[PDB]
């Protein structure tokens, strides 16, 4: 649940820049460049991005 | 740590930082030459920084020691994060002062309701991104396995405990992993995971240390 761009994520929705969907369940380690998103978007539970996205 | 307060200087003498160019995880000093952390923090090369308070500045109290051996639990599951524990043998014994000390392992498991201290240099904003320079503290109770499971249906093994608030607001966050969860001077948990940070009904999940005491001692005894 969180405002996002033009829209507003409710309940089980995670915000992706300007759209609501995705989910963000992650492990609590720091990702130099954030968690790995690729193909679908948003991020991965426990895998950081060696290089950015 | 979201919704916490700044820990007084050298207030958490057993708190350590795992570094590889920079801070990526926390950890606990269980004895002069060993550190306990989360397995999902594993890396081939790790430098342990002790006696830290302000991770962005050299204060003159810190001790920098590289890890000689890194041992992750044999049964660690990267998908469910079950058995998310790791041992790190320092290449040199640490010097114990007042700014550097060890924490005691569990003589038993904490009962739901037990207040505990959670610390770390993790993200402080639950909605946004904001990393502190000064170690943050948070007092939080140990939730019941029932409420923990209902908060994360099909995800809580018997090697996990929830510590936090069903109402959200205060919780651990990215960068706190591997960190300490001490109750009554005893290390009861390791910052592992959760759904976001400080979300309602989504308290932080932590590794249940009291289940690994035998494993920890036997591993230390053989390395
Ligand atoms: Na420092």
């Amino acid at each position: 649940t969180t405002p996002c761009g033009p829209v507003t994520c409710s309940g089980a929705q995670m915000c992706e820049v300007d759209k609501c969907v995705c989910s963000d369940l992650h492990c609590k380690v720091k990702c130099e460049h954030g968690f790995k998103k690729d193909d679908n978007g948003c991020e991965y539970a426990c895998i950081c991005a060696d290089a950015p996205q | 740590i979201v919704g916490g307060y700044t820990c007084a200087a050298n207030s958490i003498p057993y708190q350590v930082s795992l570094n590889s160019g920079s801070h990526f995880c926390g950890g606990s000093l269980i004895n002069s030459q060993w550190v306990v952390s989360a397995a999902h923090c594993y890396k081939s090369r790790i430098q342990v920084r002790l006696g830290e308070h302000n991770i962005d500045v050299l204060e003159g109290n810190e001790q920098f020691i590289n890890a000689a051996k890194i041992i992750t639990h044999p049964n660690f599951n990267g998908n469910t994060l079950d058995n998310d524990i790791m041992l790190i043998k320092l290449s040199s014994p640490a010097t114990l002062n007042s700014r550097v000390a060890t924490v005691s392992l569990p003589r038993s498991c904490a009962a739901a309701g037990t207040e505990c201290l959670i610390s770390g240099w993790g993200n402080t904003k639950s909605s946004g991104s904001s990393y502190p320079s000064l170690l943050q503290c948070l007092k939080a109770p140990v939730l019941s396995d029932s409420s923990c499971k209902s908060s994360y249906p099909g995800q809580i093994t018997g090697n996990m405990i929830c510590v936090g608030f069903l109402e959200g607001g205060k919780d651990s966050c990215q960068g706190d992993s591997g960190g300490p969860v001490v109750c009554n001077g005893q290390l009861q948990g390791i910052v592992s995971w959760g759904y976001g940070c400080a979300q309602k009904n989504k308290p932080g999940v932590y590794t249940k240390v009291c289940n690994y005491v035998n494993w920890i001692q036997q591993t230390i005894a053989a390395n």
